[PDB]
């Protein structure tokens, strides 16, 4: 899940099923197992993902797609795709933000008179996350989560099949690399309060030092989120810490 | 015209799935090149870019004609419609040729038969670089190439003998390293397939060092410098001498960070290390030696008067020896 | 002649030719072994989680269509003739961005026996995807993996095994990794079940072992020399406050 | 307005002898430099087109040397026939041609 | 950096051809996708993009749909970056127009002409894009006709002014510069006669 | 322009001309402003640029192409295309460097002999570079210059046009970068001068501070210019400004 484009990689069987009454035949087979290239010689539905990015229609070695057809007319065709999604990010509570990022898709010009969408499956086990499929360092993935709609556009009325995937960031980064070097910088701000007013210069490196170190800490943090105009938390933690910090310093200056 | 019914008499029963000559003997096939320029020789990837104009010569006995005209000289049109060999670049990592405005190939026919078909090419190629000695190293890197699925029955390459062309060696992109020579080599490999012919040509390039020695070798000695700074200064000011020393310190810390982002993660030591890893150790020594002067000046003081005098005399002699040294044992390999 | 007679064989073996279906549409599965030659292993990334690799990948099975027995040699074909011969749906799960070289041609062999056996060659470079274990990083070992499956045929469609069964890849001893260096690899082969079927794979996976010559000299020897820069400052006096507070955080700057 | 000075303005010559015009312009001209022979009564004839190339019919003994605005023109084995005006003349713009220099016999 | 936009978009054209006129069905046809290359299609190109595809998962996304009377509707989905030159002088608090050219190629004003379909409603979905940097204020639709050395050529042009946000550039750089530059007055208070204090504050706020 | 690549980019309708009697017709029209499918049925110069690196076709929507036969024989067949061309750079004077940035194109496979090119418009006035066409952020266009020329190669001798884009690159951004912060710094390091003889760390800090700020400018100012072999003008004055800096530290030691 990329954090600064707003956006996420997934990585599919997709699988689609319907029926043609011209493709009833009769043999020694009940299914015919074809290849991918009579997949272009019949009809097949143009679904697209409304929210994708820059997809991927895998062809190596061939064309990863599947093509079955059974002796009344069923045709199950699956193709083997890597979908780049938007997911628009709210990111107020960051790093301890849980979203649930979308994926939706439907027909490229066939109405909701025309051509209409379905799961195979109950909703609820139609969408099938594997065991081992995560490639996610930042995040956890809790669960699933299907609907569907009905959008209107200026083309017709169309079916929105949608898909919810409901993420959790993980903090033990964000931690390491700003919570606790601020903690550590203001606690050796604090340090310099048992330090003798004899050594003038030994509190004002000190609390200079500490300074430039929260600066540098806040410099290096806020480039890892995207460029929102808002305040998050780690916003408040690191402006809050400088707070700290500068009091410090404004308190050795007074005394 | 006459060129018309030339070429579609050729092209009348012909089988461009088949070499020439396909059970009687493997067909011989003379190879140029000419090298447009050499890329930029990146040690990341351990690649480099390469644009050159690879011309082939074979014989064809079907595309033999009568006729008062004695070339048919053509376009990328019909390239796809007779036998083009199947060569392909063993060590290229990506390649691609040229497409704009129109396929940037020819194709001439000859009187006789023979063939020839010439086409333009960028290749980034594939060369493990022995980054020893670094920045005062050379290579030898090649550029190898033979057929894909004609084994050495089937089909043989041959140079000529005016094979390998250089440009002007002046518009080149090679910024860090310098084109010195070449050599063609020509061999025969055993593959899970068949036995292949595969021609080889390496490209000697010597790396200049003029960016790294600015970047690197000049302020890392002057950032030793600043260290020996310290001893003239006078022994009681003790935070100046400490904060010359650990800032010093610094600086020779973010210049060798910022100094090994050039070269890839290789796990073996430099030419380059050695030099910024003794550098740090120097401005290390002078400042651990002001420390023990600092503690001998309150414990004794009669071993810690000379001290001071004969650091300001041990430490340029032995950066300078070690110069010396370092810079001859390296470069005379 | 011999171009005549090979002439008459090609085409005689292409018309009439249904790619449509595989060998033995109806009877028992078709058996493909498979090689593989590694060119090389270029960029193993841990920032994006895969690795990649260029291979000389082989896949060998027997067509009872493409026989022949007038001409006593083995054809080696202009590789467009793979778009007129059925070819297996070979497909590699865990890869992002695959590509066949295209220079001069397309980088494929296509060669025919005369027993029927079609020898098919591809020279791939394929950016496989494998997560990685940090956790010991720099000092960890990684078992990296390509996974080869047949997308449509299942298991009783076609069959897949190793062509040798322990020297069917090569070229792994070769590998120079500028950070790893292979250990070990192993050849498997299984069979995994989909809600649309059983499929047959294979799978080639390397245990990539990290050095540590680059780790110690850019971040091991430092710190420990900052430490003792660190501790320099004990060897100072009390009295000098100014000196070991500089001393000291310069030390937690560096 | 590039304008192309031509020198001499006047030169005498016997035969069988090398022979140098030289032509300069002001601004840029690539290889766009013509050089024209006019003789008395006659029209002009282009002898050569571009910078250093001959125009069909010409004999091999005339030959141009061209530069960014500097141009020249050599005559070698100069028979009688070379009795004629000389105008070099810029391509590159809108055309402009040079004052022209008459060979003489003496 | 780049000085570009990339925008994504459903890009629909529609005009009559009267070869395609049909009256023995009353209903309007949705064909597949790949008769869209047997028919007439305009050459429409956009002059200052860099790079531009049509989406082709799961198919390419394009649409064609007929019309008893003879009129054709053609959609394609389009992600494309369009380069757009900022002045940037008043950067972070500037406004940027970023404008994508819609032109035709081979056909002059004399074989074709364009318009918006609406001329005021034709391009939706403006208000409802949410950007994390900028805020769309306001876009203008313009019709014109550009002339070239070859022929005057039809143009229309979608104009959107961008206004940059301000907030995460005050707590990323005019918080902490404020905040070292009120930092850097407490060498003041310290007294005269201490140096290195004040040339380490003075310095360490110079370096930061 | 692209310095790090030694490359340069350059947006181009490609415009061809020239006359095939073998497609004379005679109708209501006098010229066939045809489609862009046209041109692949009939036969098309092979130009190609002598220094371009990867060039692209625009392909949006449909292939940016121009077809026009004329009822005498005429052709004018136009591109649009996307030139990305090599421009070999010598960086001695960077950043008070101009350059000339060539773009030749000539015939592949046709020598001269055979194919030959000549402009259509005076060569002054040919090639037309347009009033709002300027993507250049760091450099300043002042003109174009054309030539024509042959290229001897081992194939036969090819005729080749020559254009030169003329540059001047802007020094704005490399003096607030680099130039204005070196006089700054020496500056600073000047400044310790003035302070009283009492005060050793005082002064001592500053020089050595002058020094590491020299060097991190140094080593950021270093990294935009491309890694080339030689001394800029910006090297040599990075140069004489850190043998000042040094110059005053060891002269505050000697003192
Ligand atoms: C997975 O899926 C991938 C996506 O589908 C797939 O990639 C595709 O692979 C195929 C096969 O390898 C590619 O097909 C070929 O492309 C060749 C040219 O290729 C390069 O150019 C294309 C763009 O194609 C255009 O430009 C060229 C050059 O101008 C034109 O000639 C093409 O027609 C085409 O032009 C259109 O588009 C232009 C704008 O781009 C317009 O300006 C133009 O007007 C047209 O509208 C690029 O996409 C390629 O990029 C890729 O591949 C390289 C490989 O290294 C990669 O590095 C790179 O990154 C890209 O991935 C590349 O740049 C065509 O020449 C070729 O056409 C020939 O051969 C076949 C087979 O014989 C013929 O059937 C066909 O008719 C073509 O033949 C004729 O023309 C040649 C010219 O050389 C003649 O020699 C020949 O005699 C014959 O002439 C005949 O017909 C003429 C009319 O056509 C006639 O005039 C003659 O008289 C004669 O009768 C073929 O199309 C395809 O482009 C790839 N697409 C993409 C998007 O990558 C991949 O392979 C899949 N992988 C697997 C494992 O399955
Ligand atoms: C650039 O754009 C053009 C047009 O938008 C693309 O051309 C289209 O190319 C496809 C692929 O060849 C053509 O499809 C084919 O039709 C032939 C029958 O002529 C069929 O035998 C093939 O199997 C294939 O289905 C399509 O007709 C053609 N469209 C037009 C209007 O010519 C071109 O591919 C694009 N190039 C790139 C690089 O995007
Ligand atoms: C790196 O990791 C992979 C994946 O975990 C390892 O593959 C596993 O290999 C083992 C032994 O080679 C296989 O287990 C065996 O199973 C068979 C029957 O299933 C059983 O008869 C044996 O007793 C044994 O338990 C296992 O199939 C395989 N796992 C998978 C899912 O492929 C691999 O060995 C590791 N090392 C390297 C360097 O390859
Ligand atoms: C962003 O920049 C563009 C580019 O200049 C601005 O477009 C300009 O818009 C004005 C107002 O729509 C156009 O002026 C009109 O000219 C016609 C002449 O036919 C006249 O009849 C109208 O009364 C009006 O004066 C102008 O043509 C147009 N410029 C171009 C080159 O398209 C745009 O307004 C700027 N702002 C925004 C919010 O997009
Ligand atoms: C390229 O290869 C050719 C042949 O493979 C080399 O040619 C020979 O040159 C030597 C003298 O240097 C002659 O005695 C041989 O007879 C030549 N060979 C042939 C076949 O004529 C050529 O030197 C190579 N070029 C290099 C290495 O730069
Ligand atoms: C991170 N680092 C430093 O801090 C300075 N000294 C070290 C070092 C110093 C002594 C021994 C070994 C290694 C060094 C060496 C290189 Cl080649 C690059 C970065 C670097
Ligand atoms: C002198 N020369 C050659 O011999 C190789 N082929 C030629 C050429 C080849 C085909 C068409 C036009 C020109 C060429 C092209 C360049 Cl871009 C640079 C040098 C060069
Ligand atoms: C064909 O290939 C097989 C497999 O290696 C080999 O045994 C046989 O000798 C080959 N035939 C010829 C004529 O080389
Ligand atoms: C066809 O479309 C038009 C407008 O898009 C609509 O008015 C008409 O009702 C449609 N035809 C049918 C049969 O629905």
């Amino acid at each position: 899940v990329s954090d600064h484009d707003m956006e996420y990689t997934i990585d599919v069987f997709f699988r689609q099923s319907w029926k043609d009454e011209r493709l009833k035949f009769k043999g020694p087979m009940t299914v015919l197992r074809l290849n991918n290239l009579m997949a272009s010689k019949i009809w097949t539905p143009d679904t697209f993902f409304h929210n994708g990015k820059k997809s991927v229609a895998h062809n190596m070695t061939m064309p990863n797609k599947l093509l079955r057809i059974t002796e009344d007319g069923t045709l199950l065709y699956t193709m083997r795709l890597t979908v780049r999604a938007e997911c628009p990010m709210h990111l107020e509570d960051f790093p301890m933000d849980a979203h649930a990022c979308p994926l939706k898709f439907g027909s490229y010009a066939y109405t909701r008179a025309e051509v209409v969408y379905e799961w195979t499956r109950e909703p609820a086990r139609s969408v099938v996350v594997a065991e081992d499929g995560s490639r996610l360092n930042q995040y956890d993935l809790l669960g699933q989560t299907v609907d569907s709609g009905i959008v209107q556009s200026s083309t017709g009325e169309y079916v929105v099949m949608t898909t919810h995937f409901h993420l959790k960031r993980k903090i033990g980064y964000f931690v390491i690399q700003t919570y606790l070097p601020c903690i550590m910088t203001v606690i050796l701000s604090q340090v310099s309060f048992w330090l003798n007013r004899e050594s003038v210069p030994a509190r004002t490196v000190f609390g200079v030092t500490t300074v430039l170190t929260m600066t540098t800490l806040s410099i290096s943090a806020r480039n890892s989120l995207p460029k929102v105009a808002y305040a998050t938390a780690m916003d408040w933690f690191i402006a809050v810490c400088y707070a700290f910090v500068f009091s410090a310093l404004i308190e050795f200056a007074t005394v | 015209g006459d060129v018309t019914v030339i070429l579609n008499n050729l092209l009348e029963g012909y089988d461009n799935k088949l070499r020439p000559d396909i059970g009687v003997k493997p067909t011989l096939i003379h190879t140029d090149m000419y090298v447009n320029s050499i890329g930029p020789v990146n040690a990341i990837n351990m690649e480099y870019t390469i644009d050159i104009f690879f011309a082939q010569t074979w014989y064809d006995r079907r595309l033999k004609f009568n006729s008062t005209i004695k070339v048919l000289r053509l376009n990328s049109n019909m390239v796809g419609k007779i036998w083009i060999p199947d060569t392909f670049f063993r060590n290229s990592k990506k390649a691609d040729a040229h497409w704009i405005t129109t396929p940037n190939r020819m194709l001439r026919i000859w009187n006789d038969g023979r063939v020839l078909y010439t086409l333009r090419l960028t290749i980034d190629a594939e060369c493990q670089l022995q980054l020893h000695n670094f920045p005062m190293d050379e290579h030898s890197c090649p550029l190898e190439f033979s057929s894909y699925g004609y084994p050495r029955e089937e089909i043989v390459y041959q140079w000529k003998r005016s094979s390998v062309e250089v440009g002007d060696t002046r518009s080149w992109r090679l910024y860090q390293f310098s084109f010195v020579g070449l050599r063609n080599t020509t061999e025969v490999v055993k593959t899970t397939s068949g036995d292949y012919v595969v021609m080889s040509v390496y490209f000697d390039l010597s790396r200049r060092m003029g960016y790294f020695t600015i970047q690197t070798y000049i302020p890392c000695t002057l950032i030793v410098v600043l260290s020996w700074v310290s001893f003239w200064i006078n022994k009681d000011a003790v935070p100046a001498r400490t904060s010359l020393g650990i800032t010093t310190v610094l600086t020779m810390t973010t210049l060798s960070t910022i100094a090994r982002k050039s070269l890839p993660k290789v796990s073996y030591v430099t030419a380059m290390d050695l030099f910024v890893s003794v550098c740090f150790i120097f401005v290390f020594s002078a400042l651990v030696e002001y420390g023990t002067l600092h503690y001998f000046v309150s414990s004794q003081p009669a071993r810690a008067a000379k001290m001071d005098s004969y650091a300001r005399i041990f430490f340029p002699t032995a950066f300078c020896l070690f110069n010396l040294v370092y810079w001859v044992s390296y470069l005379y390999l | 002649s011999n171009m005549s007679l090979v002439k008459e064989t090609v085409d005689r073996l292409l018309k009439g030719y249904d790619i449509r279906l595989r060998p033995d549409f109806g009877g028992p599965p078709v058996a493909v072994g498979m090689n593989i030659d590694i060119a090389s292993i270029d960029m193993v990334s841990e920032v994006n989680m895969d690795y990649t690799l260029t291979m000389y990948f082989q896949q060998a099975w027997r067509d009872k269509r493409l026989s022949y027995n007038v001409i006593p040699l083995n054809l080696t074909l202009d590789n467009r003739v793979a778009d007129q011969l059925w070819v297996p749906d070979t497909y590699f799960l865990n890869d992002k961005k695959s590509f066949v070289h295209g220079v001069t041609v397309k980088n494929r062999m296509i060669r025919l026996h005369p027993d029927g056996t079609v020898l098919y060659g591809l020279r791939i470079t394929t950016t496989a995807a494998c997560m990685m274990d940090l956790r010991r990083y720099p000092l960890d070992e990684q078992n990296c993996t390509l996974e080869i499956e047949s997308y449509g045929y299942t298991t009783d469609d076609i069959e897949f095994y190793w062509r040798g069964d322990d020297n069917a890849v090569t070229g792994v001893t070769k590998i120079e990794l500028p950070q790893f260096s292979i250990v070990d690899y192993k050849l498997i082969t299984k069979k995994v079940v989909f809600s649309t079927g059983s499929y047959p794979r294979l799978s080639l996976s390397f245990k990539l072992k990290r050095n540590i010559g680059y780790f110690i000299l850019q971040t091991y020897m430092p710190s420990i020399l900052i430490t003792i820069l660190s501790w320099v400052s004990f060897w100072i006096n009390y009295d000098a406050s100014a000196a070991r507070v500089a001393l000291g955080i310069t030390t937690v700057l560096t | 307005n590039i304008v192309m000075t031509q020198s001499p303005k006047s030169m005498s010559m016997s035969v069988g002898e090398r022979v140098t015009l030289s032509c300069k312009a002001s601004e840029y001209v690539g290889t766009y430099v013509s050089w024209y022979q006019q003789k008395p009564e006659q029209s002009p004839k282009l002898l050569i087109y571009g910078a250093s190339n001959r125009y069909t019919g010409v004999p091999d003994r005339f030959t141009g040397s061209g530069s960014a605005t500097d141009f020249t023109l050599t005559i070698g084995s100069v028979q009688a026939e070379d009795l004629a005006d000389y105008h070099c003349g810029q391509s590159y713009s809108y055309p402009t041609f040079g004052a022209g220099t008459k060979l003489e016999l003496k």
